[PDB]
RNA sequence: UUUCGGGGGUACUCGAGUGGCGAACGGGUGAGUAACACGUGGGUGAUCUGCCCUGCACUUUGGGAUAAGCCUGGGAAACUGGGUCUAAUACCGAAUACACCCUGCUGGUCGCAUGGCCUGGUAGGGGAAAGCUUUUGCGGUGUGGGAUGGGCCCGCGGCCUAUCAGCUUGUUGGUGGGGUGAUGGCCUACCAAGGCGACGACGGGUAGCCGGCCUGAGAGGGUGACCGGCCACACUGGGACUGAGAUACGGCCCAGACUCCUACGGGAGGCAGCAGUGGGGAAUAUUGCACAAUGGGCGCAAGCCUGAUGCAGCGACGCCGC
């Protein structure tokens, strides 16, 4: 059974991941058949990125996604979209963008001024 | 020998062992009877001998003891060698 | 309502089999021939282009194919030991 | 680690000085020890060394860090002495000490290792830290009234603040505006020895 | 329910047992191997694929046992014999299937020759299944198509040695058989006398291969530690069995060496898994913690297992920073 697992990179403290699609008989960091994501809980809203139609062909052909792939295909909304019983709603918490240095740069020195 | 699942698979596959050989030395003996028929030179005893032998070979691949192609394989082998005759 | 009780299989596009070119060098075997194949790859390291020769054994029913004959080939699933090339025809006698 | 040892020594030893105006280099202006007045034998690879120990004396920086930055100026597509020079320019010690707010450049590298600085609203006790394109340094403010930066903050009359730089707030804060380049460096000695000495 | 010795029921639950799935992955090592082992690119009209996804059709009918239990025997032990008794999704007979397998005739079509395709048509023969559970309910069989994982064949590429010039007799080709998932001297009977070699066969030596790593201006040279892929092996040497899949590390059989038990009749074992011990050496670590995260196996699930893994301990061993 081809299988949707999470790949671990990174170094020790901070765990990356990489949502791969391998066979559920290769080791966690073997050979992967697709990366069709990544996953980063280390973030304060735990940046996701799933490529939504790759993830839906890989589903198609019947691909068994792991829970915590199970739980990220539900955040993404790609699973609901796969079933189709709430409809594909994207309840993806996205980071918040931090304001540029230019901006912060302009402001202080309007402040000194 | 050290694992309680491997000893339970001693048991288990030797008990496998039996049933296979049984049903292949009956496959066997089945083709050897018509091979010797088809030998003999009539027709009709080798044909009722090929229609049993080849329910046989069939049946067998259905239980798992043979794959399919190879009951084919017999089957197609018994059937042409009938045919020349 | 009813899905088809029948699925075709998508169709696959064959593929492309080697070919070649060769002059006959033995034809002491029944239904086979012995072609020798010429090949000019460059030296890895000193650059010049090197002519290099190889014999392969190809397969004729009616051992049409002299010695001396520009014959092709195509490669083919092992016919024998040593024996992967069927004989296509014979381009020009000799 | 870091050099602990006297200062006015490798200013006698290289010629020149490096910690800017210091009496006893002025005093004697020759290499330290006995043998400090011998005639000395020339040599390209000498005066190359010289520079080098200049360059890696003056910012306090040891061996292995200066071929650090030696091969990363190397490596970017500009050219390497200047290169070198705004990367050791670009160190926050260095930033403070050119900001006015430090007397000796070893008296910022200080400063810095004990945290009393703050950039870009995270404090940082790094004196290797390289600081980029509009970098605000501050001062936080337990330590705004140390006897340090008290001193620091009413002799704003001494070395003027170079172009890149510019102390914008009452409280000493530190705007850069862009890495400094090769025309408003203004450092002693000559890269073009430093870059002939590391190749060879 | 009780005399406090306990006795019955339950099925929440569960030792041992039958049954299923797993155990072929994961982890280790580099001995062998100069080879289609590896790298790269192809071919398979010459092939297999459990679990997974998705169409279609089914899931009919009958039977005989046996583990466990109980009684009893042998042996020092390992272990084992007999009698009686019981269940199944264990095992077995038949019906149906005509989607599938084989055979004969026959049509069209595409070729890259054997041939392939149109589930072509047509005549004959034939091939299965298993129930459980009231709760998000799980299952069984055949067959079409996917997906994954393979197998086999081939071009090219990467060591040193003629103070190693001849080598080969299933060896080279054919035919008929056998065998295999599959082609093929893979095996076999007969027939023919071929096949390879100075473009280095046949011998000898050394060696796991690669992405990479180090060096160098580059070309090149050296290398294959960590990490990642493939191969090979699991005390030595042979062999098969079960299975969708086996070099079967913690399976089986035999032979051997070694270590241990023995009532001398006979038995047991395999750290190149994780720690650890002795030895060799210039030299290389803890008989640690946890399934919290990721991956895996079984289970409807809760859950269980996981020295994989995540961490910690030790050593300036290295890089980086102070």
């Amino acid at each position: 059974a081809v299988k949707i697992k999470l790949t671990r990179l990174g170094k020790i403290r901070n765990p990356q991941y990489r949502i791969i699609v391998a066979d559920a008989r290769t080791r966690r960091d073997g050979r992967a058949i697709e990366v069709i994501g990544r996953y980063h809980p280390k973030e304060e809203p735990s940046l996701i990125q799933i490529d939504s139609e790759r993830a839906q062909y890989w589903l198609g052909v019947g691909a068994q996604p792991t829970e915590p792939v199970l739980a990220l295909l539900k955040i993404t909304g790609d699973w609901q979209k796969f079933k189709g019983l709430p409809g594909a709603e994207g309840t993806l918490k996205v980071k918040e963008p931090k304001p540029s240095k230019l901006d912060l740069f302009n402001a202080a020195l309007a402040e000194a001024e | 020998a050290n694992i309680k699942s491997q000893i339970k698979r001693i048991r288990t596959n030797e008990r496998r062992r039996l049933r296979n050989q049984s049903v292949k030395s009956s496959l066997r003996t089945a083709i050897r009877g018509f091979r010797e028929a088809v030998d003999a030179g009539d027709k009709d005893k080798a044909s009722e001998l090929l229609h049993a032998t080849s329910r046989k070979l069939d049946k067998a691949a259905s239980k798992g003891v043979i794959h399919p192609n190879q009951a084919a394989n017999k089957k197609s082998a018994l059937a042409l060698a009938l045919n020349k005759l | 309502q009813k899905g088809p009780k029948y699925t075709p299989a998508a169709e696959k596009p064959r593929g492309r089999r080697k070919t070649a070119i060769g002059y006959v060098v033995s034809d002491k075997m029944q239904k086979t021939i012995v072609v020798e194949l010429e090949d000019r790859k460059s030296h890895p390291l000193y650059g010049k282009i090197i002519r290099t020769t190889k014999k392969v054994k190809a397969h004729d029913e009616n051992g049409e194919a002299g010695i001396g004959d520009r014959v092709s080939l195509m490669e083919t699933r092992p016919l024998s030991a040593t024996k992967r090339w069927r004989l296509v025809e014979i381009l020009e006698k000799a | 680690a870091r050099y602990t040892g006297p200062a006015t020594r490798k200013s006698r030893r290289l010629g020149v000085d490096l910690v800017g105006g210091d009496q006893s280099f002025e005093k004697r202006p020759y290499p330290p020890g006995q043998h400090g007045r011998a005639r000395i034998k020339e040599s390209e690879y000498r005066q190359q060394l010289q520079e080098k120990q200049k360059a890696r004396f003056s910012y306090g920086v040891m061996e292995k860090q200066f071929r650090r930055y030696y091969e990363e100026a190397n490596r970017q597509p500009g050219k390497t002495g200047d290169n070198l020079l705004r990367i050791l320019e670009s160190r926050l010690d260095n930033v403070v000490y050119r900001a006015g707010l430090a007397r000796t450049r070893r008296m910022a590298r200080q400063l810095v290792s004990h945290g009393h600085f703050l950039v870009n609203g995270v404090k940082v006790d790094i004196p290797s830290y390289r600081v980029s394109q509009y970098d605000i340094i501050d001062v936080k403010e337990k330590s705004l009234n140390t006897l340090p930066f008290q001193i620091a903050r009413e002799t704003a009359g001494e070395r003027p603040i170079p172009s890149w730089l510019q102390v914008v707030g009452e409280r000493q804060r530190i705007l850069v505006h862009q890495l400094p380049e090769r025309a408003q460096i203004d450092v002693p000695l000559t890269e073009q020895l430093i870059v002939e000495l590391y190749s060879k």
